[PDB]
């Protein structure tokens, strides 16, 4: 692609320079150009290219609710031209990371936590089509697999304070709450989560333990929510 | 549409 | 352009929304569109096109800023670079607003309402061309110029607390105190600006006086910066 | 950068 001539480092280099600058498409282009390149990404290099994307859907995501609601309110073609329009490039944008998890980001991945990184972002980016979608059925089922598949490895490998393991299990609950309408699969998920973490965190450092309270108080607040 | 808590970023 | 075969009406209706849904690259696209099809531009029109750029070009200014101060500190070529995709990036967006206001909205442009509006966009977008520029001579008396233009209009077709009088001479007293280094100059205008429009709100409704006197407080944040 | 009130919003 356009960023084939750029060094991998000097991509690197310009995807931090990118999030300083608050430029999150130049951000998630330059870490697409980095995958690219068909080594596999260290644990700060996954961060970076999450960290850029999810900002980049998260605007669109913004954007598709605003009209989705503008246009539900006012059932001319304008508004849903328009939804359709952000709704095409919101698509577009979870097929561009799905086609990097595929190709070959996942199947590279052997250690634990590079594997169940990219597949919670898998599942992830299934929910997000999965929130537009009106073949529903197929995305949804998509998005659990992902997240099923990296929970059990996580289970398996990681301890319950892992804040990747947390971060899964947050959104996992998540897609059971909104996405899968099981509520009590939601609450019960964040629950265990949430108590199972919290007896570990005896075995954590100070800066370990913050990391994970951090999203400890996440799943906090959606049990909040939802009880 | 309330929005709960997932992972990283919350950019919408 | 690639909005050719969308109706005006249609443009401006999504122009609109994508206001609403923070969508200004698009916004301003749909304006393009609309300037583009030859008719002159109403009020609210007008204000539409000049949301949409400032927005856009706000954030590649802001971003701009972000990269010129580490490139600085840091006197390899990546920051370097990636200032200057940003900096042509910003310069073409400068570079389209100023040829539509070239083809063909100011030469149309006939009532001072009009005409003042777009010789303060003329000013301002050669003074985001001067924040970067490094022929910065000219671009400067280019600003200074449509400014100067524009105030002499205002002057003789304008009550002193007319918002868009008021806005032309804060932005021109900014371009005189950080384009031009004329500090007194610029805290002069700003002074003047500010008082023969509290001498006039007397004249005005509940309405009008809140929106002069948001502008005016304006005026008033910077004297406080500069004296 | 200490950047100054210009006109309309303040984007950047
Ligand atoms: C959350 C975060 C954001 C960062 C940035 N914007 N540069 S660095 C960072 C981090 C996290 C864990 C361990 C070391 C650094
Ligand atoms: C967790 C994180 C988020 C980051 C970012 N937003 N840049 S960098 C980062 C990290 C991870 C491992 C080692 C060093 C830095
Ligand atoms: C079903 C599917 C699988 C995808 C992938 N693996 N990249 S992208 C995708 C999709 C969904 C909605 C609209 C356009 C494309
Ligand atoms: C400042 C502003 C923002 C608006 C919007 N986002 N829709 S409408 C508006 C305005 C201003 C003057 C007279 C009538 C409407
Ligand atoms: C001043 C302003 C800003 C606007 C916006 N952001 N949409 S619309 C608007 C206006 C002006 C004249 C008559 C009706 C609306
Ligand atoms: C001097 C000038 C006049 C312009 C115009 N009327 N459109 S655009 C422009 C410029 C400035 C810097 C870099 C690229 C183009
Ligand atoms: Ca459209
Ligand atoms: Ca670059």
């Amino acid at each position: 692609g356009a960023m084939g001539s750029m060094e991998r480092a000097s991509l690197i280099q310009k995807a931090k320079l990118a999030e300083q600058a608050e430029r999150y498409e130049d951000m998630a282009a330059f870490m697409k150009g980095a995958v690219e390149k068909g080594e596999e990404l260290s644990c700060e290099e996954r961060n970076l290219l999450s960290v850029a994307y999810k900002n980049v859907v998260g605007g669109q995501r913004a954007a598709w609710r605003v009209l989705s609601s503008i246009e539900q309110k006012s059932n001319g073609p304008e508004v849903r031209e328009y939804r359709e329009k952000v709704e095409t490039e919101l698509q577009g944008v979870c097929d561009t990371v799905l086609g990097l998890l595929d190709s070959h980001l996942i199947k590279e991945a052997g250690d634990a936590e590079s594997r169940v990184f990219y597949l919670k972002m898998k599942g992830d980016y299934y929910r997000y089509l999965a929130e537009v979608a009106t073949d529903k059925k197929r995305i949804i089922d998509s998005a659990r697999s992902a997240y099923q598949e990296a929970m059990d490895i996580s289970k398996k490998e990681m301890p319950p304070t892992n804040p990747i393991r947390l971060g899964l299990a947050l959104n996992f609950s998540v897609f059971h709450y909104e996405i899968a309408n099981s509520p009590e699969e939601a609450i019960s998920l964040a629950k265990t989560t949430f108590d199972e973490a919290m007896a570990d965190l005896h075995t954590l450092s100070e800066d370990s333990y913050k990391d994970s309270t951090l999203i400890m108080q996440l799943l906090r607040d959606n049990l909040t929510l939802w009880t | 549409k309330l929005m709960f808590k997932t992972e990283g970023p919350d950019s919408d």
